């Protein structure tokens, strides 16, 4: 019995997903717990559809729709599920921006080990990568520019999300010939928002439009992933699922400058006694916090939760 | 040698679109009507969906969606992607096939 | 509004109004020996790269136009087709160039090409050397619609964008009406690969000569003979006909020999001197 | 699995399943053999039509009508279907009641594994839990007390049938403002049935009305399973169906004093050669089986074809 | 049954008839100075938490309830309609806990509640210490649907049910017609932002001024000028009118303007204290 | 909402049912505020205008329902024209020609 298991499907007992308004013609996909490979080609007509299916048949450790919109979801032939347009997506990775502080570990002796493997104890080694609220600082700082560009020059209406993890996704709900944009269109959106072959202008106005402003006050292009926005077919992280890296929420930033990264990203309640692998002092979830190899400790479940997602260690109990 | 030619006679796409299919609508829709409509009669990018549209609800059992008929438009104008011809049809899909052979039969 | 100017404005029925009724371009092809000799000479002028003609120089615009696109859809030659409306618009470039600000906004408003008149856009560059302005804006989804086979000063980074529409000058407007014509002729290209065409106004266009007495000598015995079909399909490969529409041509024969000449793809060489006339 | 299929062929060529009166505003769905992903948004408006489908087209693992009537039961949209009303299902899983024996092994090693996957061999464990007669008794007792409430203190008639596997299904047809019943009502039924908001009534009399007398039986609340009863739409397992997890008969249950926990319940008749996956002494349908791992035994239809949609083994031949 | 205690029975047409024909309450509201005062007298007393007179307490007691949510509709405030909705079932309690059997069974028969008298049902708890008895029955599928917005007290697993009927006491029969009133009295409302209403009677229940003579200035040229246009808009956002029908009084005139002038969002003589 | 009671009164064709359950019963229960068994009578009454089809009463109480529970608002004219054209041609006709 997975506790981490047990946890997942008491969210989703009684979690309202963000589900789009034509629900039926998405492709649903999941990575279920223990099985490295997706379960794709679902088909939903409504929220309780689908609830029954995430909480009896299959618990999601990662819950995606597609983008896209299909007439047949379910079927495999690629010319059966009628691509009938697309949502338009953004994914900004702290991938680029911060490099962390990351340790590579074996999870018996506790030791720092470069290789895959450890020689005495012969077990697998876990790497445990450090997301302190800089980083989402400056993740955030991305997204905002993303907006005022979508906003200012394509007079989009985007949605900004907490991807759960590391960064932010910005997806704008388009109904009309915006959806049926070609990949190659989508590729020169892209490069517009990366300002690849965006000219500098050298001595303009701050006010002045477009580019023309932004290169002025100081701004440059966003980093973005590419592969998001010029795939037309991309699997959108449901807004409310639980991201199985963190135990996060894929949650909406309706303002985006009251969004702080700390436990109210997640949200489970009570507490867990949780066993470290290694003797560590690092940042989680806003907070500092000092674990000491084979000594259990009560903290939170949201810290518990994460930590162990994480590979730090194992959450033995929930009180 | 010269340049050889293909064909020429496509009356018998009109007169499907004409009178209507019933297991294959959208195997037409896709590989045969959209192409000769756009990209071989070359009417107007919307007249044929609105064309389209009217064809596919003759047997009215299933739906058809607006932005579907959009999206192949589109891509066969990109593409410039000419209907199939009624052996390559043949070949390939039966069903479709007497289906279609049958609407012909049937003046 | 100068139809002399732009032929591709009336459509071919609405100038085959102006004689009577019935009467279609099939029939004043005939009568007419002008048009099909100047519509040869576009093509020649564009098959040596050199200027073409406004279709002012002409008496009759319209006419001289639609059989140069069925001309060269007769040759069915899509590498040349390219180059003619390639050269075809550049042609129509000149004439934009000297045309007012009301004639350019028509001309697109009839080539879909949805761009307007807006509240202008001024912003100066490189402390205010440099100064740049435009009037008129399209939707951004247009315009990538629009560019869709245009150069790198078209992408959209080096554009001005605001609120969803980006803003061009006169110029811009300008090479994308000349971009939009050199599309709309293919586009008038492929519906002439629709009717057939009476095989001499096909052969008229083509500058051919006639059949010789050997292949005659065919159209008549109905069984013929063995070396008799080995010849009478050689040379029809030789004529240009496609593989479907021969076998028509003489029925009650055998299709087993049809597969094997295939693989093959008085007078001296009877009938290829009496069809290619240099002329 | 291919001679499983050839066994659930067999049945469904003769079977007469249970079907109701307005079959064509039912949504018909099913899970065909070896595919994760339901064909659903079927409809039928006979029997006959129905066994075509599922012989010759797809065979059904697990068949279903939908709880609900829709003017269109083959629409996609939820909305485009018309729901015109729905009846009230009730779900006793035994899964609560008596607590069976689990056990998850790796079946090439034919190890006790904790975890999901198997170090040696690379192969994912399987769980084999042991349901007993007792389980079913404490589950039938479970339905003869949803069948006292909704028959005198809702004045309803119930239908009760053995669920194929772990339990009973209880169903309600009712056609007029019953059918039309919010999810917020049927949560208010659902919460009755339970005992949830129902006030101990301490000192009364046995013979008192509702919950007042039934509380002073001795009788508390009814473990069902509350979602199914919450849905306004679901999905009825076809009675005298097959259930893919057993091979049993979805059978109606005509008095609740009868109904035995034996082979009776599967269809099957001859002998299987079986193949076990570990040395185990066990009860399976009322009767103690000892299996030996990899040593082929031969015993009957039933119990192989059970045993094998179990995890236990490997139906190997038919005798 | 009285009328003059419970107005909402007789329909506003069957009190019209009265006063010859074809005359609405839009007409006899201009006549009387005290109907619309009395209802401002009520709605005062809901903005400050006080009870509300019985309608017997008035001459035309009809009359003053269709004032009062004519008022209320015209007001258009949806938390005050709640607050009266709450105070005016309250009110109403107080004479439903005055009247006998078969005028109870009578109202809640007027208020489409299906609640009748049947075979009483006895029973004693904690030892024959208490009895309880109820004497009024509904099916449980209307009582699901009239308990929609209520508290636990009357969750259907505190309840008494046999053979698909809910057993009540008085007591309970009540608080059912009271809060069927609550809602009768919302939905009395709604129908009353139908047809347009002389807008000084509008202006009498707004108790509201005239329009000055600085906007008359530009009732007459249908053109204006710039600034004439900047202040001419901002002037009738002020009074509430609605985005729709400010467009229609200056016809002829620059859509592009109506946009900036959205973006906004003589006087003294209007908002008179 | 003079078009909501033009519509009805005349009736439609092709979009009677997305009118009916986006426009015409959230009209009449949530600003009208008709009776729950005279709203249905009258959508009865408006969905047999052309006379040819069927709609069921348990649909139509069903519809009634759920825009009663959750305090649905009509679609505007505006909301109407963007995302469903279909249903928005047949409703401006039927207003044009009249
Ligand atoms: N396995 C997968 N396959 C396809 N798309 C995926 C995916 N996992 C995530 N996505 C989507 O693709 C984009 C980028 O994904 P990733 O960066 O790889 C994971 P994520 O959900 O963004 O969280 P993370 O980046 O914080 O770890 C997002 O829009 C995400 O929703
Ligand atoms: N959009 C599409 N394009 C091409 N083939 C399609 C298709 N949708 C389905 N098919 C193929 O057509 C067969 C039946 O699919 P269906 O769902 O019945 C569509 P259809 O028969 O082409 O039209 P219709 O049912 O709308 O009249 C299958 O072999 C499927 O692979
Ligand atoms: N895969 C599935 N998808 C949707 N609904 C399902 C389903 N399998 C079963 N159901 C329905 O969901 C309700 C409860 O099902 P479950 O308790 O999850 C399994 P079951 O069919 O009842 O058998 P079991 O509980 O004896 O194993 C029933 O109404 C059943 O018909
Ligand atoms: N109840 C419903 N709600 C929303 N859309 C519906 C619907 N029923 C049908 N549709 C829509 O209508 C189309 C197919 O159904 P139709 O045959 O047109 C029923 P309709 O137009 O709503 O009423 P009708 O009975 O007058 O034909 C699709 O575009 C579908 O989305
Ligand atoms: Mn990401
Ligand atoms: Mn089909
Ligand atoms: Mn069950
Ligand atoms: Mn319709
Ligand atoms: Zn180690
Ligand atoms: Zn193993």
């Amino acid at each position: 019995t997975n506790l981490i298991k047990s946890f997942f499907r008491n969210y989703y007992l009684n979690a309202e997903l963000e589900l789009p308004k034509d629900m039926e013609l998405r492709e649903f996909a999941l990575q279920p717990f223990g099985s490295d490979t997706y379960v794709r080609h679902l088909s939903f007509s409504s929220s309780e559809e689908l609830r029954d299916y995430l909480v009896n048949r299959n618990l999601p450790l990662h819950l995606f729709y597609s983008s896209a919109r299909y007439q047949l979801p379910s079927a495999r032939n690629m010319e059966e599920k009628a691509w009938m347009g697309s949502d338009l997506l953004f994914d900004i990775d702290a991938d680029h921006l911060c490099k962390l502080r990351s340790i590579r570990f074996c999870p018996v002796c506790g030791n720092a080990v470069v290789s895959e493997k450890c020689e005495r104890d012969n077990v697998e080694t876990l790497e445990y990568v450090e997301m302190t609220s800089e980083c989402i600082k400056r993740g955030l700082e991305q997204t905002r520019n993303l907006v005022e560009i979508l906003e200012d020059d394509f007079g989009l209406k985007p949605k900004v999300y907490f991807s759960g993890n590391r960064g932010f996704h910005v997806q704008v709900d388009c109904y009309g010939n915006c959806a049926l944009l070609d990949s190659d269109e989508r590729k020169e959106i892209a490069e517009y928002v990366m300002g690849i072959g965006v000219p500098g202008y050298p001595g303009g106005s701050e006010n002045a439009p477009g580019w023309v402003g932004r290169k002025n006050r100081g701004i440059n292009g966003v980093t973005i992933d590419e592969q998001v926005t010029i795939d037309v077919k991309r699997l959108i992280r449901i807004p409310n699922s639980l991201h199985g890296k963190s135990g996060l929420i894929v949650k909406r930033v309706p303002n985006l400058d009251d969004f702080e990264f700390n436990e109210t990203l997640s949200p489970f309640t009570g507490y867990t006694i949780f066993l470290p692998y290694i003797t560590i002092e690092t940042e989680v979830l806003g907070s500092i916090i000092k674990l000491n190899r084979g000594i259990p400790i009560k903290i939170k479940s949201s810290i518990g939760i994460y930590l162990h997602l994480r590979n730090l260690g194992e959450v033995k109990a929930y009180v | 040698p010269p340049q050889p030619k293909k064909s020429s006679d496509y009356s018998w796409i009109e007169k499907v679109l004409e009178m209507g299919l019933q297991d294959s609508r959208k195997r037409f829709i896709l590989y045969v009507a959209s192409r000769y409509l756009v990209n071989v009669k070359g009417v107007n990018e919307d007249e044929a969906l609105q064309t389209l549209k009217e064809f596919y609800y003759k047997l009215q059992s299933g739906k058809v969606y607006e932005s579907w008929l959009k999206s192949v438009i589109n891509g066969v104008k990109k593409k410039g992607l000419l209907p199939w011809s009624l052996k390559r049809i043949e070949e390939r899909d039966k069903e479709m096939y007497n289906e279609i052979i049958r609407v012909l039969k049937n003046s | 509004l100068d139809v002399k100017k732009y032929p591709f404005i009336k459509s071919l029925d609405d100038e085959l109004k102006k004689y009577g009724g019935g009467i279609t371009l099939t029939d004043l092809l005939l009568n007419s020996t002008t048009l099909i000799d100047q519509a040869k000479d576009r093509i020649q002028k564009t098959k040596s790269g050199d200027e073409l003609p406004h279709y002012v120089s002409y008496n009759e615009p319209v006419l001289v136009f639609y059989t140069t696109l069925l001309s060269l859809a007769i040759l069915n030659d899509v590498k040349l087709i390219r180059r003619y409306a390639y050269a075809e618009a550049k042609q129509f470039r000149s004439l934009l160039h000297t045309e007012n600000e009301e004639n350019l906004l028509e001309i697109s408003k009839l080539l879909d090409l949805k761009i307007n008149r807006c509240d202008p856009i001024k912003f100066y560059l490189e402390k205010k050397r440099r100064i740049i302005q435009k009037e008129f804006c399209v939707h951004f989804i247009d315009y990538l619609k629009y560019t869709k086979d245009l150069k790198e000063d078209w992408k959209l980074s080096g554009q001005i964008l605001h609120k969803g529409y980006v803003y061009l000058d006169k110029n811009q407007l300008i090479g994308l009406i000349a971009e939009s014509i050199k599309s709309k002729i293919v586009e008038m290209i492929r519906p002439l690969n629709l009717k057939e065409i009476p095989e001499k106004l096909k052969s008229l266009i083509e500058r051919r000569g006639i059949i010789p007495p050997c292949i005659e000598n065919i159209l008549a015995k109905e069984k013929l003979n063995e070396e008799e079909i080995r010849t009478l399909i050689t040379f029809y490969i030789d004529i240009g006909k496609g593989l479907s529409g021969i076998v028509s041509i003489m029925k009650k024969y055998n299709v087993s020999n049809v597969e094997d000449l295939y693989r093959k793809y008085c007078n001296v060489k009877n009938p290829l001197q009496l069809y290619f006339l240099s002329n």
